[PDB]
């Protein structure tokens, strides 16, 4: 009763953004164990999507702004160029590049680890160990949406069953960011230059631009 | 783990024993090489 | 049906079972009463289908076991790369490969061993290696010890991942029986995924790292000066100055119109006159065809989209008037029996290792491999033994299948049938061929010995008398000579230099390769090969076909696969079992392979290898005496064994004295095997009775009652030491000879 | 005196059963199940206590480079390189002397581990006695003059936990200093200052 592509039995449509598409049958629940369980993937697409959703913006925002914004030496190099050492060679920073990563892994280590606990236990995280926010923790029944408040300060459709009509929105945008970023990986890889900068050439003239053209 | 201790003391007890013996013998030689006789009396 | 990933949740993980020896078997988990218990524990350790009868459990055991195997191979590779980084003269060898001896093992100065750290060149003291790793590393464009060190870590990391996977797929997520059985799937992946992408992947490193760096090394530029491999990827300019086809991107590939890529890929063929190895420009191109071929081949079998092949369909449709409904039911057998699969795989993997050896000597792939005779003699001989052993193992599991998994009532085949219904016709004929081959190969030698000793050289089978010219192999040899330009216009030079005719390649003062002559001497040895191989086949096929029943033993299948006999009755029935046929076949494989590697060693030194100066004058190592003295058994005893064994028996005080020690050391364990092979446990057990008496006398008799080895074990022990002794002798003999002389 | 709602090293996880919470400093941490069995555990507890106490004395070793760096003193010699010195009578002799006294000290504690008693006496004066119950808490005037050692559970637990926690911290500390010197070939405090001057670039990575 809904638009759908490809064939599988368990894609009920009970999951947001379900177009019933799993040609590889990754979500088939016959044999489950490990990371092949279906629910995990449901959680993963969303996490990967949220992160991707966010990253795509990072990839181009600095690019775009130095272009029509106030950014100097810190002028966005290609998104790829700051972090990976060989092309841009990076940029100095208040802190050493390797060290930041340690700190960076350190900070993430706390947030990410806890999130997992939410998945291994409902309210475990939100329970015990002192400090405020623990109450903040344990929120929700579902790990995917901790139902922050905290994570959601503003009900924002949380109450309305319309929250569904958000979930999908969140989900569809997520696939979109995902797709996008993968593009960069290639664009930047063959194109060099910046994804946004890359965009202009197609823009300055299009016949001249594109992959066939690119070659 | 009691049990781990139990894996040990099997024929791994032989190798730990002989490896210790080999080491001791080797060091002795490194310390007193080419000895054809007991010369301390 | 639809193919998918199927697993089960945790199935136990504890040291509890480590503390309990022989837990896997219900008979042996009770502990020892006699010393036989101990031997049985190690002999039934890997007999998984003997532990349980569930096919799912057995399949899960062998799957993690493979992870365990890979973990070791990765750990093993980690060490070779590490030793090439800390304890080697690879960077020294990289400048002067033609004079400096490759070495990758330093010995501690204890007890006097430091003498084994000989003059290997490059201002380095150590043991000369014949593994061939230096020529692999130079071929991969590996410059520094840093890169070997990084690979060492990479391999070690992989070793951890492999080991972790095995635990994960036995203790955490265990694949279901339906998953293992998806053979149409697995073949598709191993064809396309493992082999196709694997060959494709290496074709890439070659045309970006190997080919660029190797050209620098050949130009003569100092290895330390050569830009790192990643300077070729980033700045295409460097990889444009050499191999200018890189000027364009995916074009012409994307626009087809192949190719201006003939620049770094070609069908040149032959051998590089400066490195002595196969053209890297050809090898990279070679892997390009292999990739695509296997990628194409990886889409034959039908899975979850109706397009492809059902293997069960293919088999059933292959039936003739002569064979019945044969091939029908083979799919169910090969998807239900592990031993059946292992037998085919051993037979084929073993056969492959043998063609590898013959292909790597006649078509030297790595740079500066051909003129390093120490390595080439080792590589050829090594693969001959590895292939030789694996083939004997095929017979063992073919036999095990017949005893354990063969059931006409459940999984009939008709092809396997009929064969059993005339097994006497097959064995009796194979019997005859062997006797014919024995007389007509070896008997010719004995004829030659007797005529020579009687002073009748003209009455011998030789090139100077009664000739047995192997014209069929000669005609072929000539055909491959006239192959380039005529048959294969794309090929510039010959396939191998053994087919060259009037072409020679030298590196340093040593001969890399040249056209190998074939005469009466080569005729005789090949029939000796044809003879020894058949007899090995006879012993093993007899064991498999008569594994279940016999006119002597109607119910041999009930006695099992590994049993000593069925008593002294019916005249005596010792070694009727299929196991004992594998045991007997082992000696004959040894016999066959030994005369093969002797055929190699003598032929190469005599007719191929040697010194060449800049006047064209070629001086071979043994000076071309193969033709006139290999045609006599006394000749093999004298001009081959007696003459060439002088290096290993004159190696004391030298850097090669360890070979002198292993030479005598292996003679020892070989003769030692004969105690077990010529006697029976009846004597030994009675002897132990008198010795047990003495211990009881002094109150020092053990509770674990000492027993003599089982009848089968006595054979297992005997053939094991016979093999270890015999093979290790030739090892010490070969390496000492070829390192000193070469 | 077990507490099961105690904070854990891993907030989400479940602690092993052997780690009851009765013991001081119990955060339910034995991934390898080293304390899997009671007999092994008692031994481990004593070992940790000793390591902790020794490590704490060692921490003082960290303390001296502080004064020498700024205040001065005769403690200027770095702990590293401290051993190879000429004071008094030669080190080897010193070590031998040390072996005898400390040996008597344990060939001493050891009897106590194996048994419950022996505190019961001062061999020379069989009346000085001294007693503290419990394992690695000998008690008495020599080891517990102020007598704060004897007290009540809850209090003892709190105090005892403090002993262990500092120790664990001290242990990492000492190890950190040893490694710190080799990787940096300097004083630890210098490492400390250097870090503050440029925490941004002054790390293991800096070198
Ligand atoms: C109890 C703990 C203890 C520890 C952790 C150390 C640690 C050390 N000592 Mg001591 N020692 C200890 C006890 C004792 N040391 C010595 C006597 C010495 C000497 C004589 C020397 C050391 C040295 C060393 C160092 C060797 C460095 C190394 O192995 O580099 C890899 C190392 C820092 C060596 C040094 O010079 O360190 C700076 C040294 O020469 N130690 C004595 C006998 C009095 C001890 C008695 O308990
Ligand atoms: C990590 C990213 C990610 C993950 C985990 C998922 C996961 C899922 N998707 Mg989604 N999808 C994604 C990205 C992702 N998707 C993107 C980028 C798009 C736009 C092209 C879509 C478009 C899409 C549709 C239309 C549908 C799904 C559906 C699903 C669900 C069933 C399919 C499945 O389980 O396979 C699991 C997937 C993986 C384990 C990832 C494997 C990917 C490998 C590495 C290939 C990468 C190749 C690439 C070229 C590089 C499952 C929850 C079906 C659904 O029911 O929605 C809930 C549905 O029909 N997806
Ligand atoms: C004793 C050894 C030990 C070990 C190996 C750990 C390990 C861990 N702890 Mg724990 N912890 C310990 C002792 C230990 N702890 C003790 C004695 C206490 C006092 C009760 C705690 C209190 C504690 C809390 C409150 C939390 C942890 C958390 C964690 C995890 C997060 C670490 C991280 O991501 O950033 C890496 C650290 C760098 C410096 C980098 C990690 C598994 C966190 C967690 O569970 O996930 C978020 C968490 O919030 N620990
Ligand atoms: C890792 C490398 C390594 C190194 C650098 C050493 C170094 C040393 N060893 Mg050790 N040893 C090693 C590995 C090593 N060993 C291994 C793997 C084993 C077997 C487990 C041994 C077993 C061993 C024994 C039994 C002895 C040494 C001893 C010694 C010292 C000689 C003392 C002396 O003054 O001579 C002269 C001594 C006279 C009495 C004269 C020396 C510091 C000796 C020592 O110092 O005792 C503690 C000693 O006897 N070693
Ligand atoms: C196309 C993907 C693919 C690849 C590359 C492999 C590769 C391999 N398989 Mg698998 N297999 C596959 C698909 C694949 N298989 C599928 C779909 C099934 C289900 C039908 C199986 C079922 C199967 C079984 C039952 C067994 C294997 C085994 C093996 C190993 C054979 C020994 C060897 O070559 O060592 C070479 C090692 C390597 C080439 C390293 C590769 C390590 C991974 C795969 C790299 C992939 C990284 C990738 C880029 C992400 C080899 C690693 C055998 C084994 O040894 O088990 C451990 C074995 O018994 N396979
Ligand atoms: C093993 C697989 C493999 C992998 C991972 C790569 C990867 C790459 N190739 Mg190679 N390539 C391969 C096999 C492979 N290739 C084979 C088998 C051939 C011979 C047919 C080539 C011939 C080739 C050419 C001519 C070029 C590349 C280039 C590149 C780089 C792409 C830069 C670009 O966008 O072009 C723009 C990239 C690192 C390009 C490059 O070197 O980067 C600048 C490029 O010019 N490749
Ligand atoms: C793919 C390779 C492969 C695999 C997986 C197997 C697997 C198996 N074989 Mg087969 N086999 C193989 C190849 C293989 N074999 C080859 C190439 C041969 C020809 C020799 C044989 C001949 C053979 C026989 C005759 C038998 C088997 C049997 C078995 C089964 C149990 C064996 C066992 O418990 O291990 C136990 C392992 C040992 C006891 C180790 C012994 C050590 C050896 C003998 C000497 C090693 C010396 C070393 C190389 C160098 C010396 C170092 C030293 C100084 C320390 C098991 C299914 C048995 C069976 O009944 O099948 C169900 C059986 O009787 N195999
Ligand atoms: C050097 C010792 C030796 C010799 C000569 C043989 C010979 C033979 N073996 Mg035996 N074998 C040996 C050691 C030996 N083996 C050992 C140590 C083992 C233990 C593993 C075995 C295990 C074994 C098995 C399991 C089998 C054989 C088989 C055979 C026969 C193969 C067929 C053949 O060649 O016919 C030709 C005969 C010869 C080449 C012998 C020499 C003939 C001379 C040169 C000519 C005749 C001389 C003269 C004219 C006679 C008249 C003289 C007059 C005064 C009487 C052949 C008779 C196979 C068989 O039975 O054959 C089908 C068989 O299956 N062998
Ligand atoms: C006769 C032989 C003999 C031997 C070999 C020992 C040995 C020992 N005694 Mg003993 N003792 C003995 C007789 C002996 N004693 C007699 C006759 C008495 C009187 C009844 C005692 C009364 C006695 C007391 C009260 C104590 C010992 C203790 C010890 C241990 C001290 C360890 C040490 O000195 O530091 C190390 C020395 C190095 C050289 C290193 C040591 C095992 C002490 C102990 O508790 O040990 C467990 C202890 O407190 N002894
Ligand atoms: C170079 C090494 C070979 C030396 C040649 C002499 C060795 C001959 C050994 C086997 C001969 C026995 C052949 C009867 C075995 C037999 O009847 O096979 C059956 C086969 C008839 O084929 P079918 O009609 O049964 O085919 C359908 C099914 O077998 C396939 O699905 O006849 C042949 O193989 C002819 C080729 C024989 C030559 C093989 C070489």
């Amino acid at each position: 009763w809904f638009a759908s592509k490809q064939s599988l039995s368990y894609l009920d449509g009970s999951l947001p953004g379900d177009y019933g598409f799993d040609p590889l049958g990754l979500s088939d629940p016959e044999g489950t164990g490990g990371f092949i369980e279906p629910r995990w993937l449901a959680y993963g697409e969303v996490i990967n999507g949220r992160f991707a959703m966010l990253g795509a913006v990072g990839a181009i925002a600095p690019e775009y702004l130095g272009k029509v914004g106030l950014i100097p030496q810190e002028t966005a190099l290609a998104w790829f160029q700051t972090g990976v050492i060989p092309p841009a060679g990076t940029y100095n920073y208040w802190a050493d590049n390797y060290t930041l990563f340690v700190l960076e892994m350190a900070l993430m280590g706390f947030a990410e680890h806890r999130r997992f606990q939410d998945w291994a236990k409902p309210g475990s995280m939100g329970k015990q160990y002192f400090l405020g926010l623990e109450k903040g923790f344990g929120g929700s029944g579902n790990p995917a949406y901790p139902g922050g408040p905290f994570f959601n300060p503003l009900g924002f459709g949380k109450d309305e069953k319309s929250l569904k009509e958000l979930k999908l929105k969140e989900v569809k945008n997520g696939r979109l960011a995902m797709l996008a970023i993968l593009g960069y990986f290639i664009q930047g890889l063959v194109t060099g230059v910046g994804p946004y900068q890359n965009l202009l050439d197609h823009v300055a003239d299009p016949v001249n631009n594109n992959v066939l053209t690119s070659l | 783990r009691d049990l781990k201790t139990y894996l040990s003391v099997a024929p791994v007890a032989s190798t730990l024993w002989f490896a210790a013996l080999a080491g001791l013998l080797i060091e002795i030689n490194r310390l007193f090489p080419d000895a054809l006789t007991f010369p301390f009396f | 049906e639809v193919k998918i990933i199927l697993d089960r949740d945790p199935i136990k993980t504890s040291f509890e079972q480590w503390a309990k020896p022989g837990h896997f078997s219900r008979t042996i988990a009770k502990g020892p009463d006699t010393t036989t218990w101990i031997w049985n524990l190690h002999a039934d350790a890997h007999d998984f289908d003997s532990h349980t009868s569930d096919l799912e459990e057995i399949s899960r055991k062998v799957f993690s076991a493979h992870f365990g195997q890979l973990s070791i191979i990765f750990l093993w590779l980690s060490g070779m790369y590490f030793h090439g980084a800390r304890f080697s003269n690879y960077e020294a060898w990289l400048n002067d490969p033609t004079h400096i001896r490759p070495s990758a093992q330093v010995v501690w100065p204890i007890v006097g061993q430091e003498i084994l750290n000989g003059d290997v060149g490059g201002g380095f003291r150590g043991i000369q290696i014949t593994s061939g790793f230096f020529q692999i590393w130079r071929a991969s464009g590996i410059t520094s010890e840093l890169q070997l060190y990084c690979t060492a870590i990479g391999a070690l990391v992989f070793a951890g991942l492999m080991l972790f996977a095995g635990w994960f797929h036995y203790h955490k997520a265990a694949p279901k029986l339906a998953w293992f059985q998806d053979v149409e799937s697995m073949l598709n992946h191993h064809l396309a995924g493992l082999l196709g992408l694997g060959s494709l992947s290496w074709a890439g490193h070659q045309v970006h790292v190997s080919l660029p760096i190797n050209q620098f090394l050949n130009a003569g530029v100092d290895p330390k000066e050569i830009p790192l491999p990643h300077e070729f990827i980033l700045n295409r300019d460097l990889l444009a100055q050499l191999y200018p086809s890189f000027a364009e991107g995916a074009t012409p590939f994307f626009t087809l119109n192949w190719s201006k890529y003939a620049d770094f890929l070609t069908f040149r063929g032959g051998l590089d006159p400066l490195t002595g190895g196969l053209w890297l420009t050809d090898i990279a191109h070679h892997h390009l065809a292999i990739a695509i071929l296997f990628l194409i081949a990886g889409h034959m079998y039908r899975t979850n989209w109706g397009i492809g092949h059902g293997i069960k369909d293919i088999l059933e449709a292959h039936k003739g008037p002569f064979t019945g409904q044969g091939h029908k039911g083979l799919y169910e057998i090969l998807t239900t029996s592990w031993h059946a699969q292992l037998s085919i795989n051993l037979a084929m993997l073993g056969s492959l290792t043998i063609v590898v050896a013959q292909h790597m000597y006649s078509m030297p792939p790595y740079p500066y491999l051909a003129t390093d005779y120490a390595t080439q003699l080792s590589l050829f001989t090594h693969h001959m033994w590895i292939g030789g052993f694996l083939i004997v193992g095929a017979a063992a599991h073919a036999a095990i299948f017949m005893v354990r998994d063969y059931d006409p009532t459940t999984r009939y085949n008709d092809l396997l049938d009929r064969v059993l219904r005339h097994r006497d016709a097959i064995i009796s004929h194979l019997n005859w061929v062997c006797i014919f081959l024995g007389f007509h190969s070896f008997g010719l030698y004995i004829h030659n010995d007797t005529m020579s000793a009687l002073g009748r050289p003209q009455d011998m089978f030789s090139d100077t008398a009664i000739q047995l010219q192997p014209v069929f192999a000669q005609w072929i040899q000539n055909t491959h000579a006239l192959a380039p330009g005529t048959t294969a216009p794309g090929a510039t030079a010959s396939t191998s230099l053994t087919w060259g005719g009037g072409d020679l390649v030298a590196v340093g003062n040593k001969v890399a390769l040249l056209p190998i002559p074939l005469g009466t001497a080569d005729f005789l040895v090949h029939h000796i090969h044809a003879f020894t191989i058949h007899v090995t086949v006879l012993i093993l096929l007899k064991g498999v076909l008569f594994a279940r029943s016999s006119r002597l033993i109607p119910d041999k299948a009930n006695l099992g696969f590994r049993f000593p006999c069925d008593g002294p009755g019916r005249g005596g029935t010792c070694q009727v079992s299929a196991w004992d046929h594998v045991f007997l076949g082992l000696f004959w494989m040894y016999n066959s392979i030994s005369v093969v590697i002797f055929h190699f060693s003598w032929k190469m030194q005599s007719d191929v290898w040697g010194t060449i100066n800049d006047q064209g004058v070629v001086t071979h190592i043994t000076t071309g005496n193969f033709a006139q003295s290999s045609i006599t058994i006394n000749g093999w005893l004298r001009d081959f064994l007696w003459a060439q064994a002088s290096q290993v028996i004159q190696s004391y005080g030298s850097s090669l004295s360890a070979y002198g020690l292993f030479f005598l050391g292996a003679h020892f364990v070989w003769a030692f095997s004969l105690m077990f092979l010529f006697s029976g446990r009846g004597y030994w057990q009675e002897l132990i009775e008198s010795i047990v008496w003495a211990h009881n006398k002094l109150k020092v008799a053990p509770a674990t009652q000492p027993r003599a080895l089982s009848i089968v074990q006595g054979r297992a022990v005997g053939v094991t030491h016979y093999l270890l002794g015999g093979i290790a002798t030739t090892w010490a003999f070969f390496l000492a000879r070829i390192i000193a002389v070469g | 005196v077990a507490e099961p709602d105690r904070p854990l090293w891993f907030p989400g996880s479940t602690p092993p059963p052997w780690l009851d919470g009765s013991l001081p400093g119990d955060f339910g941490f034995d991934p390898l199940g080293l304390g899997s069995d009671p007999e092994s555990l008692r031994w481990n507890v004593q070992a940790e206590l000793v390591h902790s106490r020794w490590a704490m004395l060692g921490a003082a070793g960290i303390f001296i480079p502080e004064f020498l760096t700024k205040l001065g003193i005769l403690l200027t010699p770095s702990w590293y390189t401290a051993g190879e010195q000429e004071y008094f009578t030669d080190t080897t002799t010193l070590f031998i002397v040390e072996l005898v006294f400390i040996g008597w000290a344990e060939g001493r504690r050891w009897a106590d581990i194996l048994n419950p008693g022996c505190v019961n006496t001062d061999p020379i004066f069989p009346n000085n006695k001294l007693t503290g119950t419990d394992v690695g808490y000998p008690g008495g005037l020599w080891f517990d003059p102020l007598g704060w050692g004897s007290a009540s559970p809850q209090k003892l637990k709190e105090l005892r936990t403090k002993e262990i926690k500092n120790g664990r911290l001290a242990m990492l500390a000492v190890m950190g200093a040893w490694f710190q010197h080799i990787y940096t070939g300097t004083g630890p405090i210098d490492n400390l200052f250097a870090h503050l001057a440029d925490p941004g670039h002054a790390t293991i990575f800096a070198a």
